[PDB]
């Protein structure tokens, strides 16, 4: 039973991480506003105690075991080499340190869209859910927006969907 | 004369009349006028 093998106990951060997702995808206009007045919130009632950190590369192909050493060398010039592997397990380590500094930890990527890509990684973190109840909310929420929006109005409601 | 036939059949006419309004409240939740009024006021209060 060697071909997995998934051992009964995983290797997880010394504090659990909060990232935060809903009520519809990241980086739209609401989803980002919903979020600024949030973490706004916790850095001031949590001040001394908290650091919030913003990291801007992907986070989706990140699992506990799937080679021995991912991309150690930029110069292999394979089909790992040239991509963002390189980079991507250097954050790892820095949420990573981020914990081990005994404080409370903030992600809030562009790459987290669904508790689901990231309820099997390592860092297993803490989901806040902003739900808005019915969809019919949202839309008047992303219609007085502007012309910015209904560009991809539609999608809203299958991003929340 | 007065107290029979003004404030009893007022009494009358009153009771009657609430009977029937009662009557048609209770049949309009069939159409569920209600529930339209209850899921407006609920929103509202969602967007302020």
């Amino acid at each position: 039973k060697q071909a997995e093998h998934v051992p009964p106990y995983d290797v997880v951060p010394s504090m659990r991480p909060v990232v935060l997702v809903g009520p519809s995808l990241k980086g739209y206009e609401v989803t980002d506003m919903m979020q600024k007045a949030l973490f706004d919130f916790l850095k001031h009632r949590f001040d001394g105690r908290i650091s919030i950190t913003r990291v801007t590369a992907d986070l989706s192909l990140a699992k506990r075991s799937v080679l021995n050493n991912p991309g150690k060398r930029t110069i292999i010039e394979r089909s790992s080499a040239r991509s963002s592997i390189a980079e991507v397990q250097s954050e790892i380590e820095r949420i990573f340190e981020l914990a081990k500094s005994l404080q409370l930890v903030v992600l809030d990527a562009d790459t987290i869209n669904h508790p689901a890509q990231l309820a099997k990684t390592s860092l297993a973190p803490i989901i806040v859910f902003v739900k808005v109840s019915s969809p019919k909310v949202l839309q008047r929420l992303i219609r007085s927006r502007g012309k910015s929006q209904m560009k991809h109005l539609t999608v809203q409601m299958m991003a929340y969907d | 004369l007065i107290i029979i036939g003004s404030f009893f059949v007022l009494n009358l006419v009153l009771g009657v009349l609430s009977g029937e309004f009662s009557k048609e409240r209770e049949k309009a939740k069939a159409r569920g006028d209600f529930q339209k009024l209850r899921e407006k006021q609920q929103l509202e209060e969602d967007l302020k």
